[PDB]
């Protein structure tokens, strides 16, 4: 199957997530630093 | 012999709002060049400033966008708010207020000021209102610090603004030495410090600090 | 086979490292190589670093 952009992602604590919205998707304005996540995306699997 | 004059403050010519100058005298030779150089280095150096810290305006994200009603950018407003001279009594960080609307400047002046910030240049310019139903609301976070702190390297809403730190007054020192007119005694040293601040220092009181610090380093050497 | 394409626009500010590359406008370039505190700066008689 395909991949999807789902805000939910395995073995990741919520302190990287808290960037991201409820889509999976970072707000605009955000200040990231190196070694982010701007979009979150899943291994179909 | 084996007995040194110790110097004093004569005078201090407050010879314009921020232009001063001040004397030293008497000196013994050679000690010119030395106190004048030293006091240069540590007056450059450290001194108390109460620069600007952060910023919230209203309705606004991030500093690359813009602001309806106003005609310069967010950077712009921030890089003119960062020359801001203030001064603040009690207190080691204040938040001030801004609020304006209808059409014009927006000086310094237009701060609901409390009675321990002293604004230093009330004339200082922000931003052009072009548009009398045109508003601007903003809170200022004023905080007291030493030298120079880019935002980079420091330590939470998606609205706070970071500037960079540049607590210090002074901008100009030079100094001169010239003989003195004792009672009887030649090679008598004066010295002349000319100072240039932006305003919210007491020359008097930065010699004092600059001295009192320069005599607390070197106390470490003597009675190893 | 593309589902989809999301695009982020990030903003940053190079200020200046010793390293960098300047140059006068007579092919006389040159890497800056350090940041002196005004303090060691050379200073004419009037007071101007």
């Amino acid at each position: 199957g395909p991949e999807e952009i789902t805000a939910d992602i395995p073995n990741v604590g919520e302190a990287a997530l808290s960037k991201l919205d409820e889509s999976g998707i970072v707000y605009i304005g955000a200040e990231v630093t190196g070694g982010d996540i701007l979009v979150g995306k899943v291994t179909p699997k | 012999v084996t007995e040194f004059l110790k110097p004093r403050l004569v005078d201090i010519e407050q010879v314009s709002s921020t232009h001063a100058k001040v004397t030293l005298e008497p000196l013994e030779r050679g000690f010119g060049h030395t106190l004048g150089n030293a006091l240069r280095r540590i007056l450059l150096s450290s001194m108390p400033g109460c620069a600007v810290t952060e910023v919230e305006i209203d309705g606004v994200l991030h500093e690359y966008s813009t602001k309806e009603g106003v005609q310069e950018d967010i950077l712009e407003i921030l890089l003119n708010l960062k020359g801001l001279a203030v001064r603040v009594q009690g207190k080691d960080e204040v938040i001030l207020t801004l609020n304006k609307s209808g059409i014009g400047p927006v000086t310094a002046a237009d701060i609901t000021h409390d009675g321990d910030v002293e604004i230093v240049k009330p004339q200082h310019v922000i931003c052009h209102l072009t548009d009398e139903n045109a508003s601007i609301s903003m809170r200022i976070k004023v905080q007291r610090g030493r030298g120079y702190v880019p935002a980079s390297t420091r330590i939470r809403p998606i609205g706070r603004l970071l500037v960079d730190a540049c607590y210090s007054p002074v901008e100009r020192i030079a100094y001169n030495v010239e003989a003195a007119r004792v009672e009887q005694r030649t090679d008598l040293d004066k010295l002349v410090i000319e100072m240039e601040t932006n305003g919210t220092i007491d020359p008097e009181e930065a010699i004092r600090r600059a001295a009192t610090i320069l005599a607390e380093q070197l106390e470490a050497f003597v009675d190893l | 086979g593309v589902l989809k394409i999301v695009k982020v626009y990030l903003a940053v500010k190079r200020r200046i490292q010793p390293g960098d590359k300047m140059a006068g406008r007579h092919g006389n370039k040159g890497v800056i190589s350090k940041i002196n505190p005004i303090e060691d700066m050379p200073y004419d008689e009037n007071g101007t670093p």
